[PDB]
């Protein structure tokens, strides 16, 4: 966007109110171009056109299934106008958040694995997994509804819907599944290592229509992976 | 280098009174203490050592130097491709010289602003004036001639003016240029103070001897043809090359052209003024007898042949002498005679003298001049660096960083011990010495004070050095009374036998009444389950893991098993006792340690005595040394609950002792 | 400079530091050991503990290896080496922070100097006064520190006459553990170097050449950064003789004598040394502390003249 910026300077010296060079200024500048193509709003009295141009390029190349290249594209816009200036978005509003949610819910298992250096023999030797149970519960009981079209009053596009469908699918049951791995590899079965509900209590806590984690979830492909760990939660009381 | 011991109460300054003045140099050296062992002065004088003052501008200065050595590697020797790699490795050692002195210009940019002794800042003037001449003579050229980098000849020539004399300050553009008795000038000193400041090689104070005085009010008004070739005189100063000595030769022809264009043209001006115009011009042709007589000092004359005559080194043998047919070389202060010693060559007998002009500057001078190999050693081929077997470089560098340790501080150890892990010669022998020796006065009673030294054993990693530290602090803690991070440091001493004695007793001879509390340590009693959350286990297993971590399958089944000490039940503290006993002490801490852990409810009523009872989950799930022990190996210490049960309060079997009473009650009891 | 009040009314005999340098166990003859503490926003040093120690004048003091409790002892002429241990719940400025453990009566006759042996040799001290014997008591056990098991009794003169309390008894140690213990021990006009044997006894490896007069201080230059050792001589002839003791009755040392100083022009009474031994800090009867510092050839020239 540096060489490209000087390109825009040259074309404004050669006249016209609009160029094909001034069309792409809120498009580019292909992964890198899109994300560095938008940055242009920092100053006040307009940010109701911001999330529109975000979701209109974020989705644009999402055939690379990249959500890891949206960890600075959902935070690029500043609400600054504190003292330095002295439905439209509702659908997309949650999608802004849920891009970055997928990474965090991977990283909500792994960080307990690194931060232990003692035996995990239960008798309250690890007690640092009680609050973490409650946290990692909200990622399938987290009430938003991941990455999808949610209404049809705002603008949506179908080409750009199938790469919501599948990108959702890749990661949302993983974060769900790592909650359920903590049951039999962190041994925290409820909010204490006693009682085995909260695997048997989760069999229709996975089922919700308030987060809609039900409708994308395979009836043999994800449900069979899910119940085999319940069956190992059950043998902590067999 | 004079420092009053005091400005009050004075012990002696004189050899008239034979009193026994004693001075103690410790692990500080910004307070050392000076007193007399006589009935005079019981006073103690807080007295610093010059060049060993705890300061934070110092900490920036000595960090800066130390990271500039890291860009030169652990390299300290001169290398010989080899027709340009004996010049290349020279080339990068020029530019790090200038990093050294520009750290020093940042540190002159500290200590000019506030100095507490004006001589402490004059050390930074005088050692920099030695290493101003060094930079002009050798360290930009590749140890060669002027014509290799002429501009950067000239820039260190300006450092030799601005950082010896505190200048620019206007006083040489004011001298007879704002005030004898003219204001339009025919005076010698209107033009000698142009000549000498050009001979200086300076061009910020030399333009002010042009511009803020007379160039117009007599030349242009008298004539327009005594004005058309005085025009050429300063034009020759402006079209002077600054960055080459090839063009310089064509310019020396052009001097013979238009300096002779004023010879030919009119004179309607004073013969004083005219001849002064020629005196500026015999600087500019580079004639001998005006490079001398309008110099203010030797290093303006010597540096006026070096510019404006032949800009090559060859006007330093016969012509240095003509700079002593200019001006003397100072020898009341030592700044200008060490400069001479550069020009002759010998930077190894003036490094001695730069120790008292600030050794911190001199130590890294020694580092980098050995990388050129202009300093010699006097003995080569104890690997140690306070022998002169080792480098002139590693004579001053790593002996600088030893006295950092004594300075006051010991958190400039990331710096210091970072110094002594670098050098061609093996100062891995030394890395043992500064970190093995602290014994007679260190190993303190604390919680933790050795933790950091594992980070003073990755400035070089030797593993043998990495547990010596915790030998001198890993049995030192049994009066500190800190908890499990000390049982950490006992194991990490190096030993499995110091956890066989100092944490074994928290399982044997544990009692003094009915409750089995007896433990100086506080994680036995109220914080038993504190190592059981893996919250207090973690610090100690990331500063050498496996030596601490394995011993935590002994003192964290100690939150399960040991809860029977607190209250004795048949279940709950029998749940959490008769469980795991057979992995946890059977490769780790003593194997049959079980006589004031499992045993001690045998005499109390729960169980057969004169009447048949039976105690839950201990009927046949206690079976080691606790039942049978006449044939079975018991680590002996059962005397402490065969007369220490009058404080527990058993009676009905507390009489007529047998160790086979304990063998009966765990047999039949139904 | 500013001279901090000690509270003392009687000569500071010694000043000895701990490894932090932030506490000095200054003894006087006012029967208190007023241990000070550096508060690091001031140069003036303020009290840590004014406990009354010995009931005879503490004529030298030495910080202990503080392995088993933070310990400072001293020997005085009451023939004791009383150890005084700080548990870390003790408090400052109060007359109780360093509390009596032992009372050394194994030692006979009046004493004048303990030096603690390094912490590699555990809680071991040497002791010497007009006892006339270098007596290496060793408290072997880490809990029980009154268990003073003798290792070597080495006669210094068997009984010095009493007018040798006017004599500095000089005692110093190499803190290197990669060698067996060396210690220059002043036997009234020499300093006999008790070098380790192999036999459970020391023997006199050398005795300082060119000295016929009393030795008014030895401080042993650390065996940091040298395979050899260095010493200098506080001594009564008016001189400093700086023996580089290269490694060669058993022996393993040879005496070289490199520089010889004498610009104190009267008796040298402090030899001290830098913590690693770089700085020969030499104080005399000239009223000028002359810090000497080696230049290339390992020859000490005066770096600074603190008048």
């Amino acid at each position: 966007p540096q060489v490209r910026k000087k390109q825009i300077e040259t074309i404004n010296f050669l006249r016209l109110p609009a160029s094909n060079i001034l069309r792409r200024t809120t498009q580019r500048v292909i992964d890198m171009h899109l994300i560095y193509g938008v940055e242009w709003l920092i100053e006040g009295k307009l940010y109701v056109d911001a999330v529109h141009s975000i979701i209109a390029l974020s989705r644009r190349f999402l055939l690379n299934g990249r959500v890891k290249a949206l960890e600075q594209f959902m935070e690029r816009n500043n609400i600054g106008e504190i003292c330095k200036n002295y439905e439209n978005e509702d659908q997309f509003l949650e999608e802004i958040t849920q891009y970055e949610h997928l990474i965090k819910g991977i990283r909500e298992y792994e960080e307990w694995q690194k931060s232990v250096s003692l035996l995990s023999s239960e008798s309250n030797i690890p007690t640092l997994i009680e609050k973490l149970q409650g946290f990692s519960k909200d990622t399938f009981e987290l009430i938003k509804t991941f990455l999808v079209d949610l209404t049809s009053s705002n603008f949506a596009d179908s080409a750009d819907y199938e790469i919501l469908y599948e990108i959702r699918a890749l990661y949302t049951p993983f974060l769900l599944m790592e909650l359920h791995k903590k049951l039999v590899e962190a041994a925290k079965l409820l909010k204490i290592p006693k009682f085995i509900s909260e695997a048997l209590a989760f069999t229709s806590l996975v089922a919700n229509e308030n987060d809609k984690i039900y409708l994308l979830f395979q009836s043999s492909g994800k449900l069979k992976e899910y119940l085999d760990l319940v069956a190992r939660t059950a043998t902590l009381s067999n | 280098i004079l420092v009053p011991m005091t400005v009050n109460d004075q012990p002696i300054e004189k050899n008239g009174d034979k009193m026994p003045l004693k001075f103690k140099l410790g692990p500080l050296s910004y307070q050392n203490m000076a007193f007399i062992t006589a009935k005079d002065k019981y006073k103690l004088y807080p007295v610093r050592i010059p060049r060993l003052d705890t300061s934070k501008e110092f900490s920036a200065y000595v960090s800066g130097l130390f990271e500039i050595y890291r860009d030169l590697g652990d390299d300290r020797v001169f290398n010989v491709v080899n027709s340009n790699f004996a010049k290349e490795h020279n080339a990068t050692v020029n530019l790090a010289m200038e990093a050294i002195l520009n750290e020093l210009e940042v540190f002159i940019g500290r200590v000019k602003d506030q100095d507490g002794r004006v001589n402490r800042f004059y050390e930074l003037e005088e050692s920099l004036t030695v290493l101003n001449c060094l930079r002009t003579m050798y360290f930009i050229l590749d140890g060669q001639d002027v014509e290799e980098n002429r501009s950067e000849f000239i820039e260190s020539l300006l450092n030799w003016i601005n950082r010896s004399d505190g200048e620019p300050d206007e006083e040489y553009i004011e001298q007879v240029f704002s005030v004898a008795g003219k204001k339009v000038f025919e005076t010698q000193y209107f033009w000698k103070l142009l000549n000498q400041l050009v001979l200086r090689g300076l061009l910020s104070q030399a333009i002010g001897c042009i511009e803020r005085s007379d160039l117009l009010p007599y030349l242009s008004d008298t004539c327009a043809v005594s004005f058309d070739a005085v025009s050429d005189s300063i034009e020759l100063l402006k079209q002077y090359p600054k960055d080459s000595s090839s063009t310089f030769r064509e310019w020396k022809n052009l001097v013979l052209k238009l300096s002779q264009a004023f010879g030919s043209s009119a004179t309607d001006i004073s013969g004083e003024l005219r001849d002064y115009i020629e005196d500026f011009l015999l600087v500019i042709g580079g004639n001998q007898r005006k490079i001398l007589q309008y110099s203010r000092t030797w290093y303006e004359s010597f540096c006026g042949f070096l510019l404006y005559y032949i800009p090559s080194l060859e006007l330093s043998a016969e012509y240095l002498q003509m700079s002593l047919e200019a001006n003397v070389v100072d020898i009341t202060n030592d700044w200008e005679q060490p400069c001479v010693d550069i020009i002759s060559g010998k930077i190894h007998s003036i490094l001695p003298v730069m120790e008292s002009l600030d050794s911190c500057t001199a130590a890294f001078t020694a580092m980098i001049c050995e990388a050129k190999g202009l300093i010699e050693n006097i003995f080569e081929g104890l690997e140690d660096l306070f022998s002169y077997r080792n480098g002139m470089a590693s004579y001053m560098l790593n002996s600088f960083a030893f006295e950092l340790c004594s300075l006051g501080d010991k958190e400039l150890w990331p710096v210091a011990i970072g110094l002594i892990a670098l050098s061609a010669t093996g100062t891995r022998s030394a890395k043992k010495m500064v970190i093995a020796e602290l014994l007679p006065h260190y190993p303190f009673v604390t919680n933790d004070d050795i933790e950091w030294m594992l980070s003073i054993c990755v400035e070089w990693r030797l593993p043998e050095i990495a547990k010596e530290i915790y030998t001198t602090l890993g049995n030192q803690m049994l009066s500190a009374h800190n908890i499990i991070e000390s049982i950490a440091n006992f194991s990490r001493a190096g030993k499995y036998e110091l956890v066989k004695s100092y944490s074994w007793l928290l399982f044997e001879a544990s009692c003094m009444e009915g409750q089995k509390l007896d433990d100086p340590v506080l994680n036995a009693i109220v914080s038993k389950n504190s190592p059981a959350e893996d919250d207090v286990i973690i610090p100690q297993d990331i500063l050498d893991c496996v030596v601490t971590n394995s011993m935590r399958q002994t003192l964290a089944p100690y939150a399960v098993l040991s809860q029977f000490y607190e209250l004795r039940d048949r279940e709950d503290w029998g749940q959490a006792l008769r469980l795991l006993l057979l992995l946890i002490e059977f490769p780790y801490l003593p194997k049959h340690y079980l006589v004031l852990l499992v045993a001690k409810f045998l005499y109390p009523i729960f169980l057969l005595d004169d009447k048949k009872l039976m105690d839950e989950d201990s009927v046949a799930t206690v079976i080691e040394v606790i039942e049978t022990k006449w044939d079975d190996a018991d680590e002996k210490s059962s005397n402490l609950y065969e007369t220490i049960i009058e404080a527990d309060k058993s009676l009905p079997s507390s009489m007529a002792t047998l160790l086979k009473n304990l063998r009966k009650k765990l047999n039949f009891k139904l | 400079m500013q001279p901090f009040d000690s509270g003392h009314d009687d000569l500071v005999h010694d000043v000895v530091y701990d490894f932090y340098g932030r506490h000095v166990a200054t003894c006087s003859s006012d029967q208190h050991i007023k241990v000070f503490k550096l508060d690091k926003d001031t140069s003036n040093w303020e009290l840590s503990d004014s406990w009354r120690a010995h009931d005879s004048s503490i004529v030298a003091i030495d910080w202990a290896s503080p392995e088993y409790g933070r310990i400072i002892a001293s020997a005085s002429y009451d023939k004791t080496v009383k150890l005084w241990e700080e548990d870390p719940d003790q408090e400052e400025c109060s007359g109780r922070r360093w509390n009596k453990l032992c009372t050394l009566n194994d030692s006979k006759g009046s004493l004048y100097s303990v030096k603690f042996a390094p912490a590699h040799l555990g809680l071991k001290l040497a002791c010497l006064g007009n006892d006339g014997i270098l007596r290496l008591y060793d408290a072997l056990e880490p809990s029980d520190l009154r268990s003073w098991t003798l290792t070597s009794e080495m006669k210094v003169l068997s009984i010095p006459p009493a007018n040798h309390l006017q004599s500095d008894f000089c005692l110093s140690w190499c803190p290197s553990r990669f060698s067996p213990e060396k210690l220059a021990v002043s036997a009234l006009e020499q300093a006999i170097i008790y070098q380790r044997g192999k036999d459970g006894k020391l023997h006199v490896a050398a005795k300082l050449p060119g000295h016929k007069s009393l030795i008014r201080s030895i401080s042993w230059a650390p065996s940091i950064g040298r395979w050899y050792q260095l010493i200098a001589t506080g001594c009564k002839d008016g001189r400093i003789r700086i023996f580089k003791i290269t490694e060669k009755l058993q022996s393993n040392l040879q005496v070289e004598l490199l520089s010889e100083h004498d610009d104190h022009n009267g008796e040298v009474w402090s030899v001290s040394w830098n913590l690693t031994g770089t700085i020969l800090s030499s104080a005399g009867d000239d009223g000028k502390v002359r810090l000497w510092k080696a230049t290339y050839s390992n020859e000490f020239k005066c770096m600074s003249v603190i008048t």
